[PDB]
Order: structure tokens, then sequence, then C-alpha cells
């Protein structure tokens, strides 16, 4: 990679991730501003971490509008710089901002469909991201919106193997995860785009647990604890207990108040129970809730 | 069937036949290799077999990390005293990509029986990163054969580890296997396995899916055929030993059909 650091000039600090910190920094040759993510492998004791081959190997070939971009490795023997396409601002401090005002449909409606091709194009390309979150959901000036840190994303053959149980941050993290099932899908991270959805319209999330047992009884406060009929199979599963209390399935209208139709009608086949019913990423960008779309820029 | 992603299983499939064709080694580097033969190279995956074995590691680890192996040898020049330790950092690399448990970088320095440092081992690590350019996510005959796999009817056990076993066996003879995609190499193992087993061959559906026929995969599977033949007589017998365990079925124990009929 035609990088080297003389080229780059700090800026500031814009974050901390899993390796160390992010800064934001300008190419003193192209005038191009960047991210970079150090991996400070001197304290690796253990080579280079998993984390970071994973995040490399599989973002190197994820080249598609709404996943950023890693544009270079500096692989210096002391340390490891991942160099990214930088975006000025993370979908959660926007929520934040855009609080008393709310977002506005169309830029929900833009998001949400950026974020599903995105992630469909990951699911095409054989892989699981497992940490969607507005966090990890960078937003630029022109509207665009894109999945970042794949420092938890997995590479997955088909059918699925048994890959790690310790995935997604918990408000965002799928029933079949929390019920202990020996494979996972696509659908989780369906279901976390679901939250997510949500999430931008309410301004607050869905399912805001404290422990795995909270988490779900939340889930199933909202969307009626799951028996045999809606979900085939979850009396049978490792953390299923049949004492788990049987709240009713409450009218979706009732869940996300604000949303039309079409928005309660893809938020439910993003939240199915089972996930061989859950929505694809690819199916829902054919949803009618999408008709109308356009792609404004962030309002603030 | 979300475990089997039916919405993008055949855009995954395509997606790794190109991606093999980029990941593909060089056919013939070892001529060019002037230190090391085939015959090292046999040992050397023999010995990550075992070693995979004994750490429990995943399948797709042990065909990662000969693939890691192959390329690396394909563009660096190497000393037979330090073969073994590209293919140390190979295994660990495809570990930490692929294991849910990686172990730990002193577990690898320990089964190459102190001939290697654990700072020998981690300089390797990154060289083998540098050469090939992080480029890591690599189509394995394991990822064809699973989706194969999802073809039978029905399911048959016994078929589908005797097919791994076969794949297996391949990953040891960089000749003649190198000249052969692990895509064509599973439709190989596949339909052997399926032969062999249930008498059956080559699903029309796989044709549709792959578009292979035993026209098309008939070279391979000939070489595919003597090397089950002769496999008991192999000077590398870790795979077979392997493959006796009821975790495969015993399926090393069936016998090789006499004939094919193709
Ligand atoms: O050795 C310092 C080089 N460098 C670090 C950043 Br952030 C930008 N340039
Ligand atoms: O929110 C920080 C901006 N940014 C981080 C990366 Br990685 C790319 N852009
Ligand atoms: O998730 C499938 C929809 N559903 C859940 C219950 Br409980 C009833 N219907
Ligand atoms: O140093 C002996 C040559 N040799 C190395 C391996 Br691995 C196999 N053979
Ligand atoms: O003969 C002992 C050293 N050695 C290791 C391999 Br693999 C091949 N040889
Ligand atoms: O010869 C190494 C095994 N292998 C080749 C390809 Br393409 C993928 N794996
Ligand atoms: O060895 C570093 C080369 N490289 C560039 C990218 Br993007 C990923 N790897």
């Amino acid at each position: 990679g035609p990088g080297s650091m003389e080229n780059f000039q700090k800026v500031e600090k814009i974050g901390e991730g899993t390796y160390g910190v992010v800064y934001k920094a300008r190419n003193k040759l192209t005038g191009e501003v960047v991210a970079l993510k150090k991996i400070r492998l001197d304290t690796e004791t253990e080579g280079v971490p998993s984390t970071a081959i994973r995040e490399i190997s599989l973002l190197k070939e994820l080249n598609h509008p709404n996943i950023v971009k890693l544009l270079d490795v500096i692989h210096t023997e002391n340390k490891l710089y991942l160099v990214f396409e930088f975006l000025h601002q993370d979908l959660k401090k926007f929520m934040d901002a855009s609080a008393l005002t709310g977002i506005p449909l169309p830029l929900i409606k833009s998001y949400l469909f950026q974020l599903l091709q995105g992630l469909a194009f990951c699911h095409s390309h054989r892989v699981l991201h497992r940490d969607l979150k507005p966090q990890n959901l960078l937003i630029n000036t022109e509207g665009a919106i894109k999945l970042a840190d794949f420092g938890l994303a997995r590479a997955f053959g088909v059918p699925v193997r048994t890959y790690t149980h310790e995935v997604v941050t918990l408000w965002y993290r799928a029933p079949e995860i929390l019920l202990g099932c020996k494979y996972y899908s696509t659908a989780v991270d369906i279901w976390s785009l679901g939250c997510i959805f949500a999430e931008m319209v309410t301004r607050r999330a869905l399912f805001p647990g404290d422990s795995e047992i909270d988490q779900l009884f939340r889930i199933f406060r909202t969307l009626g604890t799951p028996d045999e009929v809606v979900w085939p199979g979850v009396t049978s599963m490792p953390d299923y207990k049949p004492s788990f209390p049987k709240w009713a399935r409450q009218d979706f209208s009732k869940v996300v108040p604000p949303l039309d139709e079409d928005g309660r009608s893809l938020l439910s086949q993003m939240l199915h129970y089972d996930p061989n019913k859950r929505i694809s990423a690819k199916a829902a960008l054919a949803h009618p809730f999408f008709q109308d779309v356009t792609k404004p820029v962030p309002h603030l | 069937g979300v475990n089997e992603v039916p919405d993008y299983h055949e855009d995954i499939h395509t997606y790794l036949r190109e991606m093999e064709v980029k990941c593909k080694p060089k056919v013939g580097y070892m001529k060019k290799q002037p230190d090391i033969t085939n015959s090292m190279r046999a040992i050397l995956v023999d010995w990550l077999v075992e070693v995979g074995e004994e750490y429990k590691l995943q399948n797709e680890t042990l065909h990662l990390a000969v693939n890691y192996i192959d390329r690396f040898l394909s563009s660096m020049s190497v000393l037979r005293g330090k073969l073994q330790l590209v293919g140390t950092a190979a295994m660990l690399l495809a570990s930490k990509f692929e294991e849910i448990y990686p172990p730990e970088v002193a577990e690898f320095v320990y089964i190459t029986d102190d001939t290697y440092t654990k700072k020998q081992v981690l300089r390797m690590e990154h060289l083998v990163l540098k050469v090939l350019a992080f480029d890591l996510a690599a189509p394995t005959i394991n990822q064809f054969l699973t989706q194969y796999f999802l073809h039978q009817q029905p399911a048959n056990c016994k078929v589908e580890s005797l097919a791994m076993f076969l794949g297996e066996l391949s990953l040891i003879d960089a000749d003649p296997y190198l000249k052969y995609l692990p895509s064509v190499i599973a439709a190989a193992a596949f339909h052997l396995a399926l032969y062999t087993v249930t008498g059956q061959s080559w699903p029309e559906s796989l044709v549709q899916k792959t578009g292979y026929t035993l026209e098309t995969l008939k070279p391979c599977l000939l070489d595919l055929h003597q090397t089950y033949l002769r496999a008991p007589q192999h000077a590398q017998q870790s795979i077979r030993e392997k493959y006796k365990n009821s975790k495969y079925h015993g399926v090393s124990l069936l016998n090789p059909p006499e004939t094919l009929n193709v």
C-alpha cells in the first residue's frame, strides 16, 4: 500500500476502538482527510490481534458506498495503522443532536435504505457484521450512512457452523443468541437494524436491558413471549426455560406509535422471532416503505 | 434454512468462484524452489493435520493454512530449515482467522519442539501477512463441499465425511492437486464419495449450480480416484488415522471402488 506515516498530519483524537485510539488525519500531498486506527502491536505478546486480522482481510474485499473504506494498512514492525475514509459523525451522536426535533422521516428512510444496501452486500460476500449499533454507523455531510467497525465481523460458510456466543452489543442482540442456539446467521444483523430503525424514530433504544435475562424479558414484553407456533423449536433451545413469563404480543402500532403502516410492516419483519421468517436485507430493499425514498443530506 | 442463507447462497457461491481464481497458488512453484520439494510439503501438511487434531481445530483452519503456505511459497524462496516456521505461522494466522478459541502463540512454539523461538514465529506471522497483503479470506474445498452437501436427496453422513476426507487427502500432494481449483476438487471429492457410498453420481442440480459435469470433472476425478486407491500405501497417514475416528464415521475404513465407469 502506497502509504507512509510522513504524508499524514494528525488533526485530533476522534474516539477509541478495540486496539487503541482513532485520530482524524490529513494526507499532506492529496488533501484527503482520513481516520487512522492505530494498533499497538508492542502491547500484543500474541502477535497481530485476531480482531485486526479479520477487520483488514474482510474490509479489503468489501468495496461498497455504504461500507466504510479501508484505504491502506501501514505495517511498521512496531505498530499497525489502518487508514480509513473519514466521516464527520456517527449515528448515535447525530440522534443526540437531533433530539426535540426528531430525525425527519425522509432521512430515516434514506438511512435505513442505505444500511440495508451495505448489509446485503456484506451478506452477499459471506460476511456477518455482528455488532450493528448506531455508534458503528457513520454519516457524512452528503447524506451517506456507512457500516463501520468490522472488528467483530466474521466470514461465514454455507450452511453456518457454530461461531462465537459473545456477539453483538446487548441492546441490539437477537433472541436466537440470547437463547444460546448452536447456530446463528445473517438474521442477527437484521435484528440489529430492526432495533436501529425503531431507535431512529424514537431517539431511544428499543430494548435497553442490563443483563441477558432482562434483555430477553424486555423483548418478550414488547413482542410477546414466543411459543412453538410463532417460532418452532424455541422451547427446545439451550437457554429457554419453561418458567419464562408468558407476555402477550402487543399491537405493533403501540411499539412505535409515530410509524406509518408501511414502516410498521417492515419493522415487524425485521423483528420476527423466527430467524427463518425474518426479512433479509436483500428482500427488504423492495419493501413499499421505500417507494418514495430519496437521499437528503443530514439536516444539522 | 436461514442457516443455509437461502437469499445469498448463489451470490456467495459466485463470489467464491471469483475469489478462488484470485487466491490460486502458482502451479509448479516447487520446481522454482531450490531447496524444498513436494515430498517436504507433504510432510508439512501431514504434520499440520496432526496439529489440528491435537488442538481440536476446525477442518476449515487446516485448509486455510495450506492455502496461505502455497501462496507464500509461490513468491518466497524458503530453505528446508525454515519450511516449518512458514507452516507454523500459517496455522497461527488461520487459527486466529477461523477459530473461536485459537491456541496461544506459545502453544504453536511448543509444537515445533523449540526448533523456533516465539520471536521467530511472530515475525514470520508478520512476513506472511505482508506477502499475502492480509488477503486471508480465501475460498477452501470445504466452503464448496458444504454447499454441495445441500444437494443430497437425502443427507448421508457417510457421504459428507468421505468427501471431507478425500478433499483433505488432496492437500497433501501438490502434484497433481495444485493444478485444480477448490471448487473442482470439491466436486470430484463429492462425486467420488457419493458413488462409493450410495452408488449415485454428480446431481443435475449441481450441474445447474456449478456448470461442472462429469466431463469437466473427469481429469481431477481420475487423479482423486488414484489417490484414494493408493492412500493406505502413501507415506503420509495422518489423514487416514484422523478419519478412522467416529467423529467422521470411520470413513477411511470404507473400501474405494475399483472402477468409476466414467
Ligand atoms: O510518527 C507519527 C506519524 N503519524 C501519526 C499520525 Br496519527 C499521523 N502521522
Ligand atoms: O467517527 C469518527 C470518524 N471516522 C472513523 C472512521 Br474508522 C472513519 N471515520
Ligand atoms: O415474531 C413473529 C410475530 N409474532 C410473535 C408473536 Br409472540 C406473535 N406473532
Ligand atoms: O528440514 C527437513 C526438510 N523438511 C522440512 C519439512 Br516441514 C519437511 N521436510
Ligand atoms: O525431522 C524433524 C524435523 N521436521 C519437522 C518436519 Br514438519 C519435518 N522434519
Ligand atoms: O493449495 C492451497 C489450497 N487452496 C488453493 C486455493 Br485457490 C484455496 N485453497
Ligand atoms: O500488507 C499491507 C497491504 N494492505 C493494503 C490493504 Br487495504 C490491506 N493490506
